[PDB]
């Protein structure tokens, strides 16, 4: 329960009618109906997932929220769906190439729900005699409708021994494994031993003597590459990205067999997406792997944000729009952002104190507003900020204008830093 | 249903009985020169004779030299090996480069060997032992098997009533045999007696590839002396030798050939995106070309005159040297017109389930012909959606001026 | 602490490994041996020695030693969802076991008869299969040995035998899993 | 060992209650706007509201800028932690810039983590006493309770613990005469030692006899462990436990740093928020205060504007001491103070001003003072002077040197003679540039 | 023998009064470089000198190597002699530093002087007695005794396979290792066990002998990188990485200095200080250079002898600095340079000469003109290359030596790097 809010937790999600219709100000966003609307229908061909290899490119000037969009899409998109959100400088690792990241990243944006049938046996053991040699023993399962008893066999009274199961636990016994899941207790234990206190747990279901056909659905990305390509894989799921393992008989033969699933039912493909943030900072030969690799089936739909014109590419001497070369810049679409005018301006600082839990005064908002159109927004909602805080140690009620405008002083914009920083500090 | 991707409408070259090439079948459209090149060149690799040789589809962007590719793979069959590889794939930073390129080469290289696998199936009757005279029970009859220690099982495989599958260089504890009238409730789960003979030989037609063997053999996995353990133990690695990549294998593989147990299959490596390759993947290359082991390479080019990566210096047409670039054969693809774009248009809509209007099509291949075709081909899905948001089965004009309207191209987008 | 390791809500770990493992290796050989065919005493013993060494912490085990995989086994469901006749033979028997009705599966192919075996231990239900391989006298004991064990729920019967060895039935319900159409098979066999 | 380190007089913003500058700001002088805007920004620290917002301590050299910045980490206090970085630091061989750049902002993050256990200790006494069979059943003989004689050194209290723990107790060796420690839950037995009581001059052993317990049998040992998040990823991350990672060749390369962000965010943060809501932790998010900023490459940059986006990002002080200068990475690329203009957007400037003379003279009085050598006034005005001319720092550098020369020569208090031959001695870049 | 390029030099050639002789020793002319490496090689035998440092400057072909190599001979195998490579310091597993240092460690040696002694004796005779006290037997060609040991030595044996009738070798001090069968093992006509037998030993029971062996610190320092092996340390598979990373000087390599003084001061050991010989300096990072002025200068440093073949030029890693000799300035100061020279028209006649000689190649007196006008035209060493095919051609066509003929046909057929970029216009 305890995180903070960052600069993009007043949106959550993306303000959307039935027919797809942007709105003006809903779920934390305010004005660019035409990117609102972009990011709408892009969200529901990704809901979609019929097509795959799709590209969509954010562009526009800074502070436009570019990335304000793209939380907002991945917080539409929901749970369920896998949404990898990747800096264009995180491909860069000292143990697997460009091209090895590339492709981890897009692995892991896509999920695959595998299906599995468990047979079940749950209730409350009301006895659980067990005869130790040092072999033999039956578990009286119990149920608020029926009560059965069970003999038990030498290994899984091994296992009941392993997982202490006392009189009166709720227990989920797994039929095809026999793995022991205490889930709690039905009642206290003899109210003599002076230790062992805990609460009680609900009775279990009427019919949980057996249930057959318990429906678990596993939901597991295609990252599961890193299970295979080492005897030991949680020391590369978890921590080692040193990954670099063999892509022959590990990428097709894993996508051969997700088909196999597919077409057998017990799994079905779920596509992701995959958002690269300043994608400008990757290599050419970053953009001429995406290039090809946006070409497979299994390819995610590749969100992208730059906050260039004409730049160079990395790696070379010559110059695209945007940073990227021609050819997946063209393969591509773009949606540009338009800038936000005044009232947009006003009434996302109105948002963002909200946010906040702050409250400014009339004149405080329009200040703030002209001070936010003047030197940006983000700088506007530090001002935010550093004028809750002033006035808090003013032991005000709300935010007055006396408090932006002298935490306009005490905190400076770029604008002004420069300006003061004729002094030659240093070159 | 299966996703559509970006090159699933193409289902092959679609040429004649003489091998002319049509206006539009089989997926694609236009480029009949190009296309009756790649006709020649799937003779060529059904030929298996000609090893080392290699061509390069350059041309302007869009054309279809990726599409045309994979095009020409379908056509080939799943049989023959067809290893994509993307330029940048060479760069790693773990195997030497031209070492990637050489396991690239071997990887594109198919082999299908026939071998005979005995296996002992059935329920575990004696466990008493270095060797081990386990006892194994079917249906058809009991043997006592005098197997060897090296399969003695470690995990709990219990003297009586284990179901166990061993062949040889492994054993299955496949399940517990049928005592499931023995106990009400027990963890094992069990499964019926095997009903094949206890020993079975059975010849399996694996295919494989020469790299698997190569990267095998490097590394083995198998045995069971503790050293072997201890050296697979962690960290698996790249970079095998030349003198086991060569030689050995090459000398097992033409045993097993002239002897009937192998069949050797020739593939074929699609490098794309060649024009971003460093000087010394070139000049690697000039000695793989030249080697009667090598296998055939498709190489895609898309830039034209520019410097060669690696060093800044020189430059060569199709960013690729002219020493090498005369080694690969030249195949030139030209641009669609706007008649092709509207049928290729016409063509994706309808593999990609999208039914669009006279108009509509039309608008489309105007934009098409204007920015870009695969401009439109982007934005042929998008309209789809808009015309179901707004209740429309078929796209119409309106949907697609209101999808361009959203999204700028990449030329619009300069523009501004 | 604890993890899931993937992005499934809750699941034990081991389950999470053993349910994906797809790949097995394509073509694992033994390790290279040198053949020197003189061995001289010296390196044989230095390695003699190496190998006691690395033999003595055996306390460790390496845990199953974690052997590679090379058998990729198809899996168990397959067997039902392989034909619609086992879903629907699925469906009916739970239904019959929340009832509690034993049953009396018929089939006229053996073969049949182990798929309807790998079904029925897919499904956990105890089976006593009666053939022709087995004798008359061990049929009766067969049948015997289903009656009056209310822990025994399916019987399997081939329908090819004769049969007139059974005496008494336990919860009156059969199924014809398969349909002969024969002279004289099906009609005895509904007969009887 | 005072061992005084370059500038540690600085021991807080040191401002009024109402928020306002001073001069005699708690070891630190000047700098009216900087402080009062560190104040805000170590307000809003302990506020713990807001995250990923970084501050930006521009100022020429000699401004005092990691002074005012370890000012403000000692006003916060070692309760919330403070992790130092240098821009020179991200550079590393075996591990990415951006995975050096979120472990740091990992380690910035703190959290307290509560432990509370009921455990019985003391000198065992067992005994078992006779109860009929079970009633259920037949007749024969059974144990109901099995009690345990626990001693300790405040009393005896016997406890009828459940019978089904009599297996713990034959494990381990618990021999009447022994110190246990009992678990409430658990009930697991783990023995420490017999009593020193029997431990005979006579007997040659060790780690096998302890002290008796002090205090009640029943004890509730609260303990308290704060832990960054940091820590808690590198614990999760490598293994333990058997699986033949006694190995020495092949395992001994221990640095395996690199990370993935699916084990850094995801479960950690979601066992973490339940230790938070269920009441056995607390969140405590520090400070990242990073120095040379203007040394990270562009490729820091592009990912440090992305991590301050994340809600769980830390508060980062960066404090940049070039001005406009080529942008480190990038080709002829000048930007402002070192770092992109898309950066410095997301920072808040805090300008500092140059030392007056006043200040210059006040700043060397005070550290010298911090050395423990005095100094009379013509040698104080001598050393303002020369801080004047020259950069400040080679004034306060000059206190040391000259006190043991005043020391060697006879006198205790350093004379303008000192500092004088001092000044001929050892002498600044800015003289020193006459080559 | 297989004659390389520098195999005619046996030596450096200089005369009782130290001044060097026209051409003796395989060398010819280069009268003022042959002084100084007279000198800078006594300087050496002197072994009281460390670091000093020498630089064989001089164009190509001037024989700066078959300088270097002279002095190696002249030195003697006694010392070390450690020819290194400039491309040689750039190593992927150990910085350039610390190949530089391990070098320098190389080209110091030391004698290690001890006195062995064994105990071999027959194991059909082993019988212990109380584990705590054991006998074995001594039977050799020459005489029978009997021996009492410790058990710890009768524990070390009992490790090995020991059987009857087999040679065992025990070291007075410690170690011990089995020798198959003496004359009985395939008189039972048992055959073989993967091992190859010995005969019965000659000599005395007991042998001892004295024991030189020449160890380098860098030797020491490799081993001391390492757990020795013997208990669970001793983990070792493939691609082990011997040469590790790098070695701390305080701990590591302190440690070693001070046991090698104090076992020469025990007169147990000899210090013998090599000579360290980099060719291609020029290669060398002007970061490797720097390192270089200063580790030349520490007490340890033994001798080196410096190359630089071509002239001033821009240093490595700089790439605006420019220094003659591609060396800075720091590094060329405090470097002895000797300046070589070129050779005459008649010298290079004389070295084709005597390179014809030491190769087994016979040249007529024309033979030898043409040759050496072909040699000056463009180089020496064109001539030295051309001087093989040129007998073989004459063996093949059948002629015992050279002639005008074969040796203008060989120079017409090959051609030089003069030849070849008058002809690279086209
Ligand atoms: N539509 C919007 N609604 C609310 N805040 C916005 C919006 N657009 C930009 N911002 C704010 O501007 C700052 C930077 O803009 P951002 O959302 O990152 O877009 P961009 O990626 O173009 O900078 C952020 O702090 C963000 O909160
Ligand atoms: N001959 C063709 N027939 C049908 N479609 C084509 C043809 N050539 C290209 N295309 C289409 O053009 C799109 C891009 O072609 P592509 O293969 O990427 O060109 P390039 O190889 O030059 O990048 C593909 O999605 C495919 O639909
Ligand atoms: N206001 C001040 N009062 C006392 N000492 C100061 C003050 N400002 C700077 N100093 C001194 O300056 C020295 C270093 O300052 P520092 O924080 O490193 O600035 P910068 O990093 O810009 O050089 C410290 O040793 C400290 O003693
Ligand atoms: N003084 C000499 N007498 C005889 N032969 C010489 C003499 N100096 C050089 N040579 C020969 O000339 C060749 C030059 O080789 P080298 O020493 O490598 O030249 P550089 O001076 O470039 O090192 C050597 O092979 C050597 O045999």
């Amino acid at each position: 329960r305890i995180e903070r809010i960052g600069a993009h937790s007043h949106i959550r999600g993306l303000g959307l009618d039935d027919a797809l219709e942007p709105r003006q100000a809903s779920q934390g966003m305010v004005g660019q109906l035409a990117a609102r609307r972009a990011a709408g229908v892009v969200l529901e061909m990704i809901r979609e997932g019929k097509i795959a290899g799709r590209a969509v490119l954010i562009a526009g000037q800074p502070g436009t929220g570019k990335t304000a969009i793209a939380m907002g899409m991945a917080q539409a998109l929901g749970p369920d769906t896998p949404f990898t959100a990747i800096a264009g400088s995180e491909i860069f690792s000292l143990e697997m190439s460009k091209t090895e990241a590339l492709t981890q990243a897009f692995r892991r944006s896509i999920g695959v729900r595998i299906k599995e049938e468990t047979e079940i046996i749950e209730g409350e053991v009301v006895e659980i005699q067990i005869d130790r040699p040092a072999k033999v023993g039956k578990l009286t399962l119990k149920t608020t409708e029926m009560e059965t008893i069970y003999d038990l066999g030498t290994k899984m009274i091994e296992s009941l021994t392993k997982d202490k199961v006392q009189a009166g636990d709720v227990i989920t016994i797994d039929k095809a494994t026999g793995k022991i899941s205490k889930l709690g207790r039905s009642f206290t234990r003899a109210r003599d031993y002076d230790a062992m206190g805990s609460q009680t747990k609900f009775v279990q279901c009427p019919d949980g003597e057996l249930q057959k056909r318990k429906e678990v659905v596993h939901t597991v990305s295609l990252h599961e590459i890193d299970v295979i390509n080492s005897r030991t894989q949680g020391f590369l799921a978890l921590f080692s990205g040193d990954t670099g393992e063999i892509k022959s008989e590990v990428r097709e033969q894993i996508n051969a067999k997700v088909a196999e699933w597919r077409e057998e039912g017990k799994a079905e493909i779920i596509p992701g997406v995959l958002f690269i943030d300043e994608v400008h900072m990757l290599d050419i030969e970053s953009f001429s792997f995406l290039n090809r690799a946006l070409e497979s089936d299994m390819a995610p739909v590749l969100i992208m944000a730059t906050n260039r014109g004409i730049t160079r590419i990395r790696g070379t001497s010559y110059q695209s729009p945007h940073g990227i070369p021609i050819d997946l810049l063209d393969r591509l679409l773009i949606v540009s952002t338009t800038p936000y005018s005044e009232k947009d301006t006003k009434q996302i600082l109105r948002i963002r104190c909200e946010e906040e839990d702050v409250e400014m005064s009339e004149d405080a908002y329009t200040v703030l507003t002209r001070i936010g159109l003047e030197t940006s927004l983000r700088y506007a909602i530090q001002l935010i900020t550093a004028a809750s805080l002033v006035c808090r140690k003013r032991k005000g009620t709300e935010v007055q204008v006396d408090d932006i405008k002298r935490v306009y002083s005490l905190f400076l914009d770029e604008s002004r830093s420069t300006q003061y920083m004729k002094e030659y500090q240093d070159a | 249903t299966q996703r559509i991707a970006s090159h699933s409408h193409v289902k092959g070259l679609g040429l004649d009985e003489s091998g002319l090439a049509k206006q539009a079948a089989s997926g694609l459209v236009g480029q009949e020169n190009a296309r009756e090149a790649c006709g020649v060149i799937v003779e060529l690799i059904k030929s298996k004779k000609m090893a080392g040789r290699a061509v390069l589809l350059a041309g302007p962007p869009g054309t279809g030299k990726t599409a045309l590719a994979l095009a020409i793979a379908q056509e080939l069959g799943s049989k023959v090996p067809f290893c994509p590889m993307v330029g940048s794939e060479v760069y790693s930073t773990e195997i030497k480069k031209t070492e990637v390129l050489m396991e690239n080469f071997r990887r594109a290289i198919g082999l299908r060997i026939k071998e005979t696998k005995e296996v002992y199936e059935g329920e575990v009757t004696e466990l008493t032992p270095s060797h081990v005279i386990i006892g194994l029970k079917t249906a058809k009859g009991t043997k006592q098997l005098k197997l060897d220690p090296s399969i003695f099982e470690s995990l709990q495989k219990e003297r009586v009533e284990a179901g166990d599958v061993i062949y040889i260089a492994v054993k299955r504890q496949g399940r517990c045999d049928t005592y499931a009238t023995e106990f009400d409730l027990e963890a094992e789960e069990y499964v019926p007696l095997p009903k094949g003979d206890v020993h079975k030989k059975k010849e399996i037609i694996q295919d494989v590839t020469l790299h698997d063997l190569d990267v095998a053999n490097a590394r083995p996995q198998g045995g069971q002396d503790i050293l072997s353990m201890m050296g697979q133990l962690m960290k698996p690695k790249k970079t095998e030798i030349t003198d086991k990549l060569r030689g050995e294998i090459n000398k097992v593989v033409n045993k097993y050939i002239d002897q009937g147990i192998a069949e050797l299959v020739p593939g074929v490596l699609f490098v794309d995106e060649v024009h971003m390759l460093d000087i010394e993947c070139f000049t690697y290359l000039h000695r793989a070309l030249e080697s009667s082991i090598a296998p055939i390479v498709i190489f895609a080019s898309n830039r034209g005159n520019c410097v060669i990566r690696g060093t800044e210096d020189i430059t060569s047409p199709h960013g690729i040297p002219l020493d090498l670039l005369d080694r690969v054969m030249i195949i030139r693809t030209m641009l669609y017109t706007p008649q092709e774009m509207k049928q290729i248009i016409k063509i994706r809509a309808q593999t990609e389930g999208i039914n669009i209007s006279e108009e509509a099509l039309n608008h489309l291949g105007e934009i098409g012909t204007k920015t870009t075709l695969r401009y439109s081909v982007q934005l042929l899905t998008p309209a789809n959606l808009l015309a179901k948001i707004n209740g429309k089965d078929s796209i119409e004009k309106e949907h697609v001026e209101e999808i361009s309207e959203l999204f700028y191209d990449a030329k619009s987008s300069a523009k501004i | 602490l604890t993890l899931c390791r993937c992005g499934e809500s809750l699941q034990d770990v081991i389950d999470r490994v053993a349910f994906v493992i797809p790949p097995v290796v394509a073509a694992p050989p033994s390790l290279r041996v040198p053949r020197p065919p003189p061995l001289y005493s010296h390196r044989m013993r230095i390695l003699r020695q190496g190998l006691r060494e690395h033999a003595a912490p055996y306390f460790q085990q390496l845990r199953q030693t974690t052997a590679p995989r090379l058998l990729q086994f198809p899996e168990l469901r397959l067997v039902q969802f392989d034909s619609g006749k086992l879903e629907a033979l699925a469906i009916l028997l739970q239904k019959l076991k929340s009832e509690g009705r034993r049953v009396l599966i018929l089939s006229q192919m053996i073969l049949m008869l182990d798929i309807l075996e790998m079904f029925l231990n897919f499904h956990y239900l105890t089976y006593v299969r009666i053939d022709e391989n087995a004798s008359s006298e061990q049929r009766q004991e067969l049948m015997r040995s289903f009656n009056r064990d209310r822990r025994i729920f399916c019987a399997i019967l081939s329908t090819h035998s004769r049969t007139t060895g059974i005496n008494l039935v336990e919860a009156d319900t059969v199924v014809f899993y398969d349909n002969d159409l024969n002279p004289v098979m099906d009609a005895k066999a509904q007969e009887w």
